[PDB]
């Protein structure tokens, strides 16, 4: 219950806070100041980086365990991956083109769209076929962010 | 009847209710058994 | 948007403005004829038969207040059972005493000596309720077959 | 929304940002193409459903930030599942008649309202739907015009 | 210990209880219309030969219980109370058993019928709820191939068994390409492209308005005569950089693909349920152990997961509680032995 | 300097972020600041040190 208080009126806070904290990371647990259970991995055979394995470990293991019997806190030694655009003055530049450009291009050509469905909600009488339609969808590769039309 | 008693799972109430409510009502007629009945069996009986 | 020679173009005239269906998704039928009711869900730990008693105690007031033909039906409902189960069980409640009451006295003669056992029961079952609700239990099916056996 | 879509932007979303709920058995999704989804996770029998969803519904307030405007804007709910209705009050009408919508709307609008919240009602259902302005737009019209939906 | 042996177990009986129903499942792409039609039927076999039983049905078209859609559609039903009910055919047994054969004759879609299970939605014993998770990073189709492979060799070789799907048919969708170079040509803004495929084919929830006191919503969409087959994506036309308009198909491009109209995730995880019933002969425990040992075949990254057994265990207390009280008032270690019989 | 939080995208199955920054050696030295330009009205770049 006191948990349920404390973060129930952060509620009452999160309107007033910097946008790109409200997409960021909130949260509200309860501390223990202190590790237990400290699940280290690491590779042997065919060897992956030191980023590589934190990645797999918080795709699989982590997302389980942070909710595993009443796990107060799980801690990621590392990170996940990110589709990550190191990005560069000079051929942005080159090209006369800011970093708002290299964002709003991809924001452009990377989310998925909702798009309604051959046979509508209310259809004309007589309508045999109800497909629903697809728009456009997220990328997955790396290779589909560079060919990112700027 | 008590011992069954520990229900488990989803069959918990189940067992349970059967099990106790009869185990009640056995030291209840039981007292009875010890104080209405006898009493009533002694106060008029013949 | 107004066009050149002032002439205004009303959403009026690019699509057909009517109040209707917020979603066309489902459409109910009861009994071939048009309608749509209330279909009632319990929350996780309800009181069932108390929460319908009141679903038609709050649905009770709008009834004063509905328009020319707005008329309710009940489909697909519960309440009938719990009370038949109800009156079902007491009535053999009644029945075994009745019999157990012959029984007796084809046995004891003494038509006084015979009340005993007919007075015994009773004051234990009631025990047996109060010490329910003394568990917070209630008159639950399997609480009631409890009776009528160990009765 | 298409089953894809609601996947992988509203479910996901909530799945990942679903996590450290003090008891908790499973956690089952389903997205409908319908761009509808419904997860629902079950907890031990005998965890007061009142303290459970609290939490399960305060971990989505950390997820909701991030969800599709579209979605933010829609309905979000978490209730006490039953799987199984039982006062089932269908409405219709005999004299002044009154099309299969012109009822949905009133008894969602006078009677749906109410019960929705009398007597601990965990989820009431309308079979229809409450009336809307709605605005079928023609292309033709549009374009004689030189007009976008937009 | 034979007549206790062979006797069948069961949770808790299934009885009559006045409310039955029977829910009806079109196939894929099935529309409003065509799934409706269904339903009617259904609806009067109830209302013509079952007067006698039936006092009143409920059919709801698109709201099935699996989920949501055209393809589905659920129908309450309601009959008389139980004294005018005689013969043990006008029972939900009989009832739902011949009404269940007269749709599976006369139907092109599937329509049952079953008693509400008095019990509860869960435990229902002699039967299983397997569940196929997606553990590796395989894709929905791997994922969705594994199950066939499943529901095969469980199939191949059921002492038998019963195993189907959850409710993932997987029909053909209509994909849309926009080619985003043609349009920032052409002149025409992504966004407007889209706000205008989606308003106009999906509709869109702009702002309220107050009706007769309370507060709806304004959505805005199209007539369908413009939204019925694909051939109509030409119908709409952008608006342009240079203030003129532009067939939707200078930017567009389509093509049908293969979606499911339902995406099952079990615990964060692409999963597919699958509900089996215990083989004809053997039982739960039986049949789930025959079970695992099949789904424990399935290509790499495809896993699994899903009286009562505490009596062996409560009886054992009882084997306890009772020969300690019968000495607390009979002890002799003879009497505790006695009544033992 | 600081990167961004930009949009989503789907990597095998799970959905992760997509950020927004630059290679490090354009943002060490402070000196590195000039290296950026920045558009302007008159569709010509600009000295960030302007």
């Amino acid at each position: 219950i006191a948990q349920v208080q404390v973060q129930n009126k952060l509620q009452l806070a999160m309107p007033l806070l910097p946008q790109e904290v409200q997409q960021q990371g909130v949260s509200v647990e309860k501390s223990s100041s202190s590790f237990l259970m400290v699940v280290g991995v690491i590779n042997t055979d065919g060897t992956m980086t030191q980023e590589d394995i934190s990645d797999y470990v918080a795709a699989n293991m982590k997302d389980a365990i942070s909710r595993t019997s009443g796990v107060g806190d799980v801690q990621l030694f590392g990170s996940q991956y990110a589709m990550r655009i190191w990005m560069n003055p000079n051929e942005l530049n080159k090209f006369q083109l800011t970093p708002v450009d290299v964002i709003t291009a991809i924001k452009a050509q990377n989310a998925q769209v909702a798009a309604g469905q051959l046979g509508g909600t209310p259809p004309v009488k007589g309508q045999q076929l109800n497909a629903s339609i697809i728009a456009q969808t997220r990328l997955t590769s790396t290779e589909e962010f560079g060919k990112i039309l700027l | 009847f008590v011992p069954m008693a520990f229900f488990g799972g989803s069959t918990g109430a189940i067992y349970r209710q059967f099990s106790i409510t009869i185990v009640s009502a056995m030291a209840l007629s039981v007292l009875v058994a010890l104080i209405l009945t006898p009493a009533l069996c002694a106060t008029m009986l013949k | 948007k107004v066009n050149q020679d002032g002439s205004r173009v009303l959403l009026r005239d690019v699509a057909k403005i009517e109040l209707g269906g917020e979603n066309y998704d489902i459409i109910a039928e009861f009994n071939g004829q048009p309608a749509s009711g209330l279909g009632i869900k319990l929350a996780t730990g309800a009181n069932a038969l108390d929460t319908a008693a009141a679903i038609r105690a709050e649905l009770a007031k709008m009834e004063p207040f509905f328009p020319s033909g707005l008329k309710i039906v009940y489909p697909y409902d519960t309440t009938p059972f719990v009370k038949i189960s109800i009156h079902e069980v007491v009535k053999t409640l009644v029945e075994a005493i009745i019999l157990v009451f012959l029984v007796m006295y084809l046995f004891l003669q003494n038509f006084r000596a015979t009340l005993i056992p007919t007075i015994a029961v009773p004051v234990v079952l009631l025990g047996t309720f109060a010490v329910l609700a003394a568990f917070g239990f209630s008159i639950n099916t399997l609480t009631m077959f409890g009776m009528v056996l160990a009765i | 929304a298409d089953a894809k879509t609601v996947q992988d932007t509203v479910t996901q979303v909530i799945e990942q940002n679903m996590n450290g709920i003090d008891n908790l058995m499973y956690m089952s999704s389903n997205s409908d193409s319908t761009g509808t989804v419904q997860i629902t996770l079950t907890f031990e029998s005998g965890t007061d459903a009142d303290i459970a969803q609290v939490q399960v519904q305060n971990k989505l307030q950390l997820a909701m930030p991030l969800l599709p405007q579209e979605v933010q804007q829609q309905g979000v709910s978490v209730e006490k599942s039953s799987s199984s209705f039982l006062m089932v009050v269908g409405v219709i009408n005999t004299d002044g008649t009154m099309t299969q919508e012109d009822i949905s709307d009133y008894v969602a609008a006078n009677m749906k309202d109410a019960i929705s919240r009398t007597s601990g009602v965990g989820d009431v259902q309308l079979f229809g739907s409450q009336y809307a302005m709605r605005i079928w737009m023609n292309p033709n019209e549009l374009n004689k015009f030189q007009l976008t939906p937009v | 210990a034979y007549l206790f042996v062979r006797l069948p177990s069961s949770f808790l009986p299934d009885e009559d209880q006045g409310v039955f129903m029977t829910m009806v499942q079109l196939p894929a792409g099935a529309t409003q219309e065509r799934t409706q039609k269904v339903l009617n039927e259904v609806t009067h076999y109830y209302l013509t030969k079952e007067k006698n039983n039936v006092e009143s049905v409920f059919a709801v078209n698109g709201f099935g219980f699996a989920g949501r859609g055209q393809n589905t559609g659920i129908a309450f039903v309601s009959l008389k109370d139980w004294a005018d009910r005689p013969g043990e055919e006008n029972k939900v047994e009989a009832i739902t058993m011949r009404a269940t054969r007269a749709f599976s004759q006369i139907k092109d879609a599937m329509v049952f019928a079953f008693n509400l299970p008095a019990i509860v939605e869960l435990g229902t014993a002699t039967g299983f709820d397997f569940e196929l998770i997606d553990q590796a990073g395989l894709g929905h189709e791997k994922l969705t191939q594994a199950r066939n492979q499943l529901l095969a060799e469980a199939a191949k070789h059921p002492m038998l068994t019963s195993v189907r799907p959850n409710g993932l048919e997987d029909t053909p969708q209509f994909k849309i390409d926009i080619d985003q170079e043609k349009a920032q040509a052409l002149g025409v803004s992504i966004n407007d492209i889209n706000t205008t495929l989606g308003a106009a084919w999906g509709g869109s929830y702009v702002n309220d308005f107050i009706d007769r006191g309370r507060v709806k919503k304004v959505y805005v969409m199209s007539e369908a005569k413009y939204r019925m087959l694909p051939d109509d994506i030409g119908d709409w036309y952008v608006r342009a950089a240079d203030g003129q308009m532009v067939p939707f198909s200078a930017f567009s491009s389509s093509r049908w693909e293969y979606g499911s109209p339902r995406l099952e995730r079990y615990n964060g995880l692409p999963s597919m349920e699958i509900l089996g019933q215990a083989a004809p002969g053997k039982s739960t425990g039986e049949a789930m152990e025959l079970m695992e040992q099949l789904a424990s075949k399935l290509p790499t990254g495809v896993g699994y997961d899903w009286s009562g057994n505490q009596a062996p265990s409560l009886y054992a207390i009882s084997l306890i509680v009772v020969f300690l009280c019968l000495a607390a008032l009979y002890e002799s270690w003879s009497i505790p032995f006695s009544v033992m019989l």
